[PDB]
């Protein structure tokens, strides 16, 4: 079983860019699932931010994207996510997460669009001064 | 009559003038103007018009509201006289779909229709009013054209499709038609990274296409193709002249091998006229948003790194919205060179203008002339208030 | 934005719903997700493809589609069902990814 | 010009794809479109147009008021260029009636059409813009047409016309007409129970019709015309696929020389294309409701009582209304096989929608292809609130 | 739908009318005609084609038709014809015989 | 014709600005100037082509243009540029040399 874990700072200061790593193990990430990122501001629902695959076919949020890059490094299995220009709004919960959508999980039975299946325990960062 | 080749060269671009303008917008306030966006350019050998995607609605509908939204069950290709404003009543529709581009081969017209989901969209190539070929999907992420017009020789009309992220990278391919059939295609090569929307026009040897790069960088792509061969390749523009938007400052020295960095996962759709010394690029005054217009001339921008404007002419003040742009060209107008022509939409309401719930733009577009001519501005004109 | 009630409940053993809901693009024509989020966690998928479960969801959670609207429906509630209940589906003119926010179930006794 | 020749074969039909939309509702929101019903589609040698009847009105004009009735004084045919609405300013009116059909033999149309009260009805044949003959009626009881085009062969245009009740036993014709004059007729004969509206299309020999058994069954009835001979025969399709609205649940095997009973004295237009292997049959999604509309493959359908769908797509959803539906062909494009194509009325208004005391249609059509092509939804896509 | 008054009235002797109204599908265009009902039985057919009444109806019936609208007059207003009055047309939107409800008329004394 | 405040303040040392504004046919277009007029006296130009002085002008004095509006901002408020203020541009409608009516400014003290 695929396990997921975030790590990174959980303080950035405002116009910084933040960045978190998402590890993954148990899995060879080479292999094609997809792999994201959302978003949980503490008293708020979720929101997506984006996911990627190992040959770049990225996926963003439109209000985020141009400040959000979301990368895939295969010979660590590791992906991040860097967000510049951070704001007091940007605080929040962020989580890791495996999506086989697209029929990346190499499957034809599947929906296209499936869901997010596999979460990481989250890191909470805040923006401040 | 004949397939239309290309022999003629371009002419010396010393200034450019006015060649027509709808004012759209204006008009729409108190008329049955519909909604449209992603406006072009194309004549036929007797006649030039206007072409757009429309919403399936009219300006001051109800059904005008969210008109935002580029890709739905309500679009289509349109077709009406320069100069005239596209109303319900004059308008001819060319196809259905959410992305198109079209041309004149010298005997008829092929157009080139995207519709369905994001996923398994298609596309329908359709030729003197008939339906003949069709394309479907291979990446499966929003199949996307040129919104500009195509160029053909003898013929054969070459078209750049995508399909894959606009994101990251995609898989894009040249397709070569003729009549409406597929002669064959070729996976895009060369140095250029990411090709989106590319605005074309011939010589007397290929076609080059300016085209957006909407991943890595404000350096736009180059696509040179070989009607003949059916052939291509590609290239960045080597110029210390950013021109797309957003745009991070401009640099002493450009590169072209590599996009130039700063502005990720976005751009527009714009042109170029690459010519040795008579080489004129366009842009948007505004590095961070879609304001303004100016046209410079930049000797040598494709291959001299440290090219910058010595001459130039502004065209929509950076106090007034702008839009994409494109270039097209009259190919059977009598002389010994082709007058090279441009056109820039000029966008109204939503995202920009909170006030009202639709969206929508007016179209403007300028020749070139051989004699040093004046420059004056050419804004809309319409009062958003006026709508609320 | 999906548009889902902020709060629903019932009392253990009661069969209870939470709706979901809005356009086209949407849940209107793509399949709708729910996923159940406990106050230390993340977020647990439940439903996929608007009624299957992925394995070891109880068989209480039923998910159904009709229209521009959905719902999760709750048999047999129990205490250990209070949670931020979340609606998610593709919707094709962002092209990725909507939530609706999230409902919080109540679990009366 | 000469006479048009059925000549060529069906094309390969592995999926459909958007031909036309007119967005008739979401435009006549807030402009001059006319009130319709029944439309279809059409082709002259060098041009598609779309017909329908209107009922002399505006949809928003006040005496939109009870368009609900289909037999006035106030009803013309009209035809309007393929995706544009059917404005009250860029319409032709090609006859008067409440019912009528009309098609192109290569040289010039045909047009026919029925007017009067329900017992002294008649019909006026025209062609080449003139009045050429009339008919009478015969059994006194709402003279009724295809409503669809005919088709013609060599100059011969057969047209299946019904005079009698519309829930029992009716006499019905097909009369044989050459540049409008009428050549002959023939009592209808064969096996089938009840014939109205024929949908009708050729192929390499002769016409093939589907056509509303509105009296005993949900099984359509199928008129082969021979146009040289001028002959024909009738049956049922034989096919466990029940077509007709509202209908009883599918069965297991189905029948062919009598309808398969469940639902009497309703019913709608609709279509097939029967070749063998190569067969569709259109429906609506709902078996109580004019809802939704799919096509399904169903190999040999026309004579095997145990067949059953294999492929199939989806055209509209059930929670669309949705309307009559029909066939018909481009007869004068190139290639060897003709591209089947159909359309689908969508039906807005009164009696579903009670908010609104008009009725309306708006128009989608969709062409055959040979490639496997993605599939989309095609509402109408206006807000009934916005009328209120 | 025929129009017609729910009720008319008068003394014996005196001349009555009852009146009918509506569209040009129907009574504008085709022929109306009259029943005449009694509390315990069937109705009776007194006046067709307009004014035209079946043998055996008294002539102190008379119908009149002009545009869309229509009457009964009764003249010599007779304690036996209280009665529920009814106004009938084919109506060639529906194609089959439409009735106005009907009228009371009540003789008085 | 252009529009101006009727009227501007401030105590010595401070900075103040006068605004003007209005079409497109003007300021719009063309360039602003300013001028300065002592009770006793004629008008003396202070700016002109937006931001440019005429020799002899304290640098206290910058003029500024965006849009349809412009600005005179005077650094260093002194008792002696008490005055009337005046905005002036070519309008192409007219074909010559709008002004804006003037603008009083007093220094406080
Ligand atoms: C009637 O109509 C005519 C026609 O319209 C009017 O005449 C026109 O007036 C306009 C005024 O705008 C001119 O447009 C500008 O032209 C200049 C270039 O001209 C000068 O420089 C040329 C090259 O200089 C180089 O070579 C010389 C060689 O000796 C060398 O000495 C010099 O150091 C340098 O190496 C010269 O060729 C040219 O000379 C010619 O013209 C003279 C005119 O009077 C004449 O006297 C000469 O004899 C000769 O004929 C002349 O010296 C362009 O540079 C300029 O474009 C810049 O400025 C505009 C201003 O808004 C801006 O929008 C542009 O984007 C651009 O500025 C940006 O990019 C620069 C690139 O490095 C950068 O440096 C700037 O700081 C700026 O960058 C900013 O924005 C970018 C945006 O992304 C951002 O990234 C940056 O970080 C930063 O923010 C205009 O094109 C027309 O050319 C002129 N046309 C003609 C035919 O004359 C006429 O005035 C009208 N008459 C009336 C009565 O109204
Ligand atoms: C991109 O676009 C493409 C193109 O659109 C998408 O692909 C399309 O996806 C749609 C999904 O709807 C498919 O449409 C349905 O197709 C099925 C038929 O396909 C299956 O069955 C075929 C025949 O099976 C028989 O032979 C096989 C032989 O071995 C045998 O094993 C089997 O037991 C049986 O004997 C197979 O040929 C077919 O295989 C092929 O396709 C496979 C697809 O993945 C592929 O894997 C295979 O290799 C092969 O290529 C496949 O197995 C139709 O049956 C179905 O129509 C029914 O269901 C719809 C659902 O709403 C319904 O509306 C229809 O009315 C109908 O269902 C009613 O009638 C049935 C008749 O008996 C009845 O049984 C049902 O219960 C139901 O009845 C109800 O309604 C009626 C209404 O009056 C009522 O009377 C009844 O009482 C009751 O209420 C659809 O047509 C497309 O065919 C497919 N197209 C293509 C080209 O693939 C693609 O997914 C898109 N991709 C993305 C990413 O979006
Ligand atoms: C246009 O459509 C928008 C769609 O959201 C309408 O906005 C909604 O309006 C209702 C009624 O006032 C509010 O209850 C909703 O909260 C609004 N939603 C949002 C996101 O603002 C809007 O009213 C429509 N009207 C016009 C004039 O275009
Ligand atoms: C449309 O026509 C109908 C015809 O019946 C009108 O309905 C009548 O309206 C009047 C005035 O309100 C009522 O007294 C009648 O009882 C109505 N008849 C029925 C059967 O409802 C209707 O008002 C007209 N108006 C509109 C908006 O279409
Ligand atoms: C275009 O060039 C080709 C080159 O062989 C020539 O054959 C063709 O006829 C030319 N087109 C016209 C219209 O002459
Ligand atoms: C159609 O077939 C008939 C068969 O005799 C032939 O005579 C006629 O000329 C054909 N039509 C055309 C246009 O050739």
């Amino acid at each position: 079983q695929v396990q997921l874990e975030e790590s990174g700072p959980g303080l950035v200061k405002p116009s910084e860019t933040l960045s978190l790593t998402c590890t993954v193990s148990g899995y060879t990430i080479s292999s094609g699932y997809y792999w994201g990122w959302i978003r949980q501001p503490p008293g708020k629902g979720l929101e997506w931010i984006g996911c990627n695959n190992h040959r770049g076919s990225s996926y963003y949020n439109p209000s985020l994207k141009s400040r959000v890059i979301i990368s895939v490094d295969t010979t660590k299995n590791k992906f991040s996510l860097k967000l510049s220009s951070v704001t007091a709004a940007d605080t929040a919960v962020y989580y890791c997460a495996r999506d086989p959508s697209f029929w990346s999980s190499t499957s034809r039975t599947s929906p296209y669009y499936y869901g997010m299946d596999v979460w990481g325990q989250g890191t909470l960062v805040t923006v401040s001064s | 009559r004949n397939f239309n080749n290309l022999t003629k060269g371009l002419c010396t671009i010393n200034s450019w003038h006015i060649y027509g303008k709808d004012n759209a917008v204006r008009i729409g306030e108190s008329s049955d103007v519909l909604v449209t966006r992603e406006p072009y350019v194309s004549c036929d050998p007797d006649e030039c018009r206007f072409y757009a995607l429309s919403q399936g609605t009219t300006i001051r509908g109800k059904h005008s509201n969210g008109t935002i939204h580029d890709r739905s069950q309500y679009r289509a290709l349109i077709s009406w006289p320069l100069s005239s404003p596209p109303t319900v009543y004059n308008s001819r529709v060319e196809c259905i779909g959410w992305s198109s581009t079209s041309c004149h081969d010298g005997k008829s017209r092929m157009s080139i229709c995207i519709s369905g989901p994001n996923n398994n969209a298609s596309a329908v190539v359709w030729y003197n009013r008939r339906p003949v070929a069709e394309i479907n999907t291979w990446a499966r992420n929003i199949l996307r054209t040129q919104e500009s017009e195509c160029v053909c020789h003898n013929g054969v009309c070459p078209v750049v499709f995508t399909d894959g992220s606009a994101t990251g990278p995609a898989d894009t391919r040249i397709y070569y038609f003729k009549e409406g059939k597929i002669l064959k295609w070729e996976s895009l090569t060369g140095t250029a990274k990411h090709i989106e929307e590319c605005s074309c026009y011939g010589e007397r040897t290929g076609i080059t296409c300016t085209c957006r790069d909407n991943w890595q960088g404000s350096n736009r792509p180059v696509i040179q193709i070989d009607p003949v061969a059916m052939t291509h390749t590609s290239q960045y523009i080597c110029s210390p002249v950013l021109t797309d938007n957003p745009r991070p400052n401009d640099p002493n020295i450009g590169k072209c091998n590599d996009p130039y960095p700063g502005n990720n996962n976005n751009g527009v759709k714009g042109f170029s006229y690459l010519d040795g010394a008579n080489t004129w690029l366009g842009r948007t005054i505004s590095t961070a948003s879609r304001s303004g217009y100016e046209m410079l001339k930049v000797p040598n921008a494709l291959t001299d790194d440290r090219s910058k404007p010595i001459q130039g002419q502004t065209i929509v003040l950076n106090a007034d919205w702008s839009g994409y742009s494109g270039s097209f060209m009259d190919y059977w107008a009598e002389g010994d060179c082709y007058r090279a022509c441009f056109y820039v939409e000029l966008i109204r309401g939503r995202p920009k203008e909170d006030k009202v719930w639709w969206t929508s733009n007016s179209i403007v577009s300028m020749c070139s002339s051989t004699e040093f001519l004046g420059q004056w501005n050419w804004p809309d004109g319409a009062k958003i208030e006026y709508f609320l | 934005v999906l548009t889902q009630p902020p709060s629903a409940s019932g009392t253990p053993g009661q069969r209870v719903t939470i709706s979901c809901s809005g356009s086209s693009s949407n849940i209107g024509i793509n399949t709708v997700n729910w996923y159940q989020q406990l106050p230390g966690t993340a977020p647990k998928l439940l439903i996929y493809s608007n009624n299957q479960r992925p394995s070891g969801v109880p068989d209480r959670f039923s998910g159904s589609k009709s229209g521009t609207s959905a719902s999760l429906a709750i048999s047999g509630l129990q205490s250990e069902d209070e949670a931020d209940y979340y609606c998610a589906a593709w919707d094709d003119n962002l092209n990725g990814w909507v939530f609706g926010g999230g409902t919080k179930l109540t679990v009366l006794g």
